[PDB]
Order: C-alpha cells, then structure tokens, then sequence
C-alpha cells in the first residue's frame, strides 16, 4: 500500500 | 476562482488548496481519516485567467509522498481542470512515479484517473 | 540534492529549479530562445530524502501556460525520478490538460515523456 | 470468460466483442447510434486463465479509426482489466494516438479513462 | 506500409509483425534471446491509408502476458505512429495493466514509452 | 471531432 | 502550437 | 520482474 490510497 | 477549499476523491481521500491571486496553489493531500501522519504538502498551479466560454480551468500539482512520518520514495502529479456550476469538479489523471534503480524503471510509474467534488463520496 | 541548476529536454526547452531543503521545487520554465515571452512559473515538489540503494529521487511539477504575455489556458505536470552520477538525467512523462467545454472533455489531456540532461541537446 | 457480449462505456458507445479461447478479442466498436458509418474493427488479446484471488481479469484492444466512411488517421488502445459479478465491469485506461508530422508529436496522443458496463448509461 | 517485419526497442525486446492490407497486425513479442518461453502473441490494427503529407501512420497492439509457460496476469497496449525514412521508426506509449483486487486497482496500470527501430540498440 | 466520441 | 514545445 | 522487460 501507499499512502495516495490509504483509508 | 471557485478552487479554493477541501476537495475528496471518490475513495475519499482529502486535500485543501488555496489558489493564490497570481496562480499559485499550496496546501494538504490527506488520506480521509486525515491524521498527522497521513498529511503531506501539496504545490501547483493553475490558470489564473480561464477562458469565460464554459471551459474549466485549467490546473496541476505535485505531492512528494514524505511529510515526518512516512517515506514512500516517490511523487504524485495531478493533471486536469476544475469545472464551476451547482456541481462543481475537478477532473484529474495522475502519475505517481517511485524512485527505482534502472533495472526498475518499468515499474517507476503508475497511472490512473481523480475526480474531486466538493461533497465526499 | 544534485537537482538544483538548469536543465535541457531533447527538445531544447530549460528549466531553472532552486530544490529546497524542505521537499520544494521553485523556478521557471522556458522556451529554448529564453525570452520573457516564453518564460513561465514552475512549482513542485521532491523526495528531500532519497534512498542510497543507487534508487533515483521521484519528483514532480506544473507549470500553468499564463505568464504576462500569454494564456495557453492549459497546464502540465512531470511526473519522474532524477538519476544522479557523470550523467545526471530527470526521466519524465507529462500530462498536459487544457480547459475544455464538457463537450471536448475527451481531447482534453496529451500525454507525453521528457528526458532532462544538465547539457544541451 | 464474462467478457464476451455487448459493452457501454459512460457516453454510450459501444463494442461488442468475441473473447477467444485461445486469448483472442475480436469485434467491432461503434457511437451509441451503431450506423455503419461509425463502426470500426477492434482486436485485442485478453488473460485467458486469470487468477481466482477474486483479481480482475487483465485485457486490452486496439481500434485504427479506419472504416469504408471515414479516416481519422489515429488509432486508440484501451488498457484495463475486466471484473466480473452482478455489476460486471471493464475499468480502462485510454491512449488515441493520431499521425503527425514530426513537428506536432507533441500532441500526437490524448490519454483518457473508459468505464464499460453490461447495460447503458 | 513499411510496418511488416521486425522491431526492437530500445532495452532490446523485439516483435514481428505483420500488417495485413486490411489494416490487421498479427505477430509476436519476445525478449532479446527469443526463446519460446519468453515469446507472447500480438495483435492490434493500424491505418491502411494514412495521409501522404509527411504524417507518420498511426497503430497500436495489445500482448496478454500469457503463453503455453508463463502467465503474468496482465497485459500491454502499445499506442503509437510508424513514421518510415531511411530511419525508420515506430515510437510509442505504453500502458501494462495487471488483474488486480478492487484494493490494490490504484497500483494495477503502469505507464512508460518505447521506440522502436529497424536495428538493434 | 472524433469517431472514438461522435454520438 | 503551444508554449510547451515552441522554439 | 515481469516478461515485458525481462532479458
């Protein structure tokens, strides 16, 4: 994951 | 110039802009729960005197994925333009390119799609 | 961070960047000739602390098409990695989008790659 | 493989395509109106054993807008993977790319994104 | 059309294609060494009548990376133009999508470009 | 215009 | 034209 | 590693 797309 | 303000993607990822009288965009990409940890600087620009025919404006900007917390090695540009009305939306496509030894340049850059509104998702 | 200075594409357009120890990317884009004319801001930003696995340094910036002389009403991001060494290179791909009416929303966005050297084509 | 059969993406053009055993596409794509003026052939190869993971199944086609009507000299690849299940969708990424003269390669090729769905928008 | 026969790209993968007069391409991708196991099927279309007027002609092919070996669970459209001379080129943007889960559909699209020439690099 | 978009 | 690629 | 790129 990456944190662009982290909740 | 309508810009200005808290923008979230469809997967409800946030950032705050201001847009600068002169072009200029600064402020925040964060992930939806908006933690310290999850919040990174974010600068552009943008066409501080759009066409008044019903074009969008014109607009990009950068977020290098370090802030104190987290590095990822790497850098997200979104290219696209705002659009005003009742429905106001910015339509975006990104790269987001990570550092990578040569060998790994093939995998250095992913591409998708954003559309912001001013309501979440 | 070796990305501070003037860079050429392949096509003969510099830009001149002033890296920040912060993560900023500051300066202006120009056409080749370098006249006023052709000379427009430049905002981004850079991983500040790379990797030292031989990895390149991911960065990115816009440069919106309006300065004093001149609307393109448009905008473009580069997105990519600078590789240092003898031959030091930003590897880039770019998105230009231009405001559109939602009618031409499909021709809205080009896409393209720069390689920067620290030498002139 | 759920691919073969009828598609629409959000501005309502369609294409209808055969998904081979083998990992052939072949059909045709058409404007929402589907006159013969505005049907093109459309071949692409497909993962003929995806995984089972619950992943996408990864796909991609090219169209040459070319017809006994009309040439655009240009052709457009889609990119994306197909998605089965109750809402079946083909989530894609676009490159048209138009023949130039060496001059105009800048703006040779638009980039966009297509969602296709089994029924209309 | 000057496109039938074979290709290399600048990290010295090849293909062979060939352009059919209808506007088909059919042919093969492989790795630089060529073994069996590295080879992939190709398919796209191009234009058959492109302009005269010094344009080069535009294309694209898809590769599913699966053969009787191997299955990467993705694939790859090349979009791009031919543009002939005593230097013939085929210069291109690609995009290799894999079948993902709906989680990791932001990493499943990579972007990058390659040109291709007559003689190896 | 462009086939890819014409209605 | 446009200011991105003019000489 | 991924077959488009592999030697």
């Amino acid at each position: 994951s990456h944190p662009q797309f982290e909740k | 110039a309508g810009i200005t303000g808290t923008w979230y993607n469809q997967l409800g990822s946030t950032f705050i802009v201001t847009a600068g009288a002169d072009g200029a965009l600064t402020g925040t990409y964060a992930c939806g729960r908006g933690n310290a940890e999850c919040r990174y600087v974010l600068t552009g620009r943008y066409d501080s005197a759009p066409a008044t025919d019903g074009s969008g404006t014109a607009l990009g900007w950068t977020v290098a994925w370090k802030n104190n917390y987290r590095n990822a090695h790497s850098a997200t540009t979104w290219s696209g333009q705002y659009v005003g009305g009742a429905e106001a939306r910015i339509n975006t496509q990104w790269l987001l390119t990570s550092g990578t030894t040569e060998a790994n340049a093939w995998k250095s850059t992913l591409v998708g799609h954003d559309t912001f509104t001013k309501v979440k998702p």
